[PDB]
């Protein structure tokens, strides 16, 4: 659109039982592609992970099986997302109507 | 200094080589063997004589 | 434990179209959006 | 900017600019799951008969 | 021309689900995942009525009937609220949830 | 000057596992984390344990909640240390506090 | 969440030099730093400025002191800001509290 | 008993339990029964 790049986003996500678009009906965001964000991930609060030192990690697969008469294994994932931004004012949000 | 060569070679039973105090093995220390990042052995934890087991 | 993350966004940055002239009551043939684009982009603390 | 410092009076000392700090510490999520190997008796919707 | 294949997942949590055997004065046909209490007087085993408060003592594991002198039932663990059958007497969901309070049995 | 004494925080007292389960609860006020709980004889919901009724203590809460918290999570199993529990002040008898959780998978040391 | 912020403490307003003076103190309460002080009408001691007496405040305390402090040091010259110095709430008129230290070597900017 | 190291001085064993609150524990097993086969060799006097 001259200097500004135009996109149309339609991503969805599934809540408890139904789907829904990420965005509400009519939003308009002035943003800059060069603006720097942060994919920061905290320390995995897991003794097993700390046994071999994977404190700062993106994801953490983990599997174990219960002992005793009942036998059944699990799949475990751990992460501490803290998606952050550098400057808040560099983005402007407008709810159209 | 009573001999020309001061070096002496002693063979040691494997049972004398293990994790000290029978501690649990880790990623780098396994059965009393020190393993670097590249897998090369570094050190050995050897026990003294076990006879009598007393 | 419910926690919060308030970055410090200014009230200006999250301006909605509240009012009697947002986008729909405007004439579809004569009215332009470019003025709105400028009036919402000049207060963005940098090029967008 | 420079408003009106007159060369007869000393004037005033402009205070320095100080920043602000914030914390967003905690972070976490853990999607556990289960397989219950007793499920394996029945045929999957895959694996044609 | 549609037979769905729902994933049979009786379990609802990672806690182990241990079993136990006990004599049972059952007076009907009890399917699996059946709540049951301990008899007040005879101390036999019957299906939980849904009216007595907290009388339930476990969850039956393998279906049986009156003829079954002894029966096997779950003693620990957590199960879903839906897959477990309930006596028709129990109406409000709150007491159904709190039915096995103070015991190794819980529901979600 | 200001002497602060860091201390490690281990509510657990024994190697026994501590499974946690969720249930509706008619909590009255802001309940701090790890609070004794009881079951209401009438509303059939979960409230903070009075510290007076015997055997009514059902479990120990997991995460601090309030009256607006419909679902409350709480430990069902495990052993906990007496000094590291925020008991109601009503339970003024040490032995009663000790043996209150007797008969279930929650115990005290 | 907590916005503690960071501002550079600059109690001095203008480049006028600041001088200190040590005098016996008759404070009745624990006096924090940056407190106006007047002379007692009876014992000619130093008492934190109540805010109702006009122009009778003499000095501005530099280092926080208390009643047990026999004597104390106060600023006797310079220009200081308005928000920087803790002030009594009895005084309410903005212009009057601005001109409270008039006629002396202490100025409010 | 499985490892066949029942007779020893000290038995340290470190392991992490399963489950969601997976935590690690350490055990130090021993059975000291120190004795003396000549009790009358030693004489203890309580001074006064």
């Amino acid at each position: 659109y001259g200097d500004v790049a135009i996109v149309v986003y339609s991503g969805q996500y599934v809540e408890n039982g139904v789907k829904k678009n990420f965005l509400p009906d009519n939003t308009m965001v002035l943003g800059n592609t060069q603006a720097r964000g942060l994919r920061t991930y905290g320390c995995i609060q897991d003794a097993d992970a700390q046994r071999e030192g994977i404190n700062a990690s993106a994801r953490y697969p983990k599997n174990w099986v219960t002992t005793g008469d009942p036998a059944r294994e699990f799949t475990m994932i751990q992460s501490a997302p803290l998606m952050l931004l550098a400057d808040p004012d560099e983005f402007v949000s407008v709810q159209l109507a | 200094s009573s001999r020309l060569f001061r070096t002496q070679f002693r063979m040691v039973s494997p049972k004398r080589i293990s994790n000290p105090n029978n501690t649990g093995d880790s990623r780098n220390c396994r059965a009393g063997v020190q393993i670097n990042d590249s897998g090369a052995a570094l050190g050995y934890y050897v026990s003294e004589d076990g006879y009598p087991g007393w | 434990d419910p926690v919060e993350v308030d970055m410090g966004r200014s009230e200006e940055n999250n301006i909605t179209q509240s009012g009697g002239t947002e986008w729909s009551k405007r004439d579809k043939s004569t009215y332009d959006p470019t003025d709105d684009i400028e009036a919402y982009a000049l207060n963005a603390s940098g090029v967008v | 900017m420079a408003l009106y410092v007159s060369p007869i009076v000393s004037g005033e000392v402009i205070r320095s600019r100080g920043g602000s700090t914030s914390e967003f510490t905690p972070g976490y999520v853990k999607p556990k799951h289960e397989v219950n190997p007793q499920m394996t008796l029945r045929r999957l919707p895959d694996e044609d008969p | 021309s549609k037979e769905t294949f729902t994933h049979y997942q009786p379990q609802g949590n990672s806690d182990p689900a241990h079993t136990a055997t006990a004599p049972g004065g059952l007076s009907a046909k009890a399917p699996a995942m059946t709540p049951l209490m301990l008899d007040t007087s005879s101390r036999k085993l019957v299906a939980w009525d849904g009216t007595t408060d907290g009388a339930a003592v476990g969850i039956l594991a393998v279906a049986a009937d009156q003829t079954s002198t002894t029966l096997t039932f779950y003693k620990s663990g957590t199960f879903r609220y839906e897959d477990v059958l309930w006596p028709e007497a129990a109406s409000d969901e709150t007491k159904k949830r709190t039915a096995f309070a103070g015991t190794a049995i819980s529901i979600v």
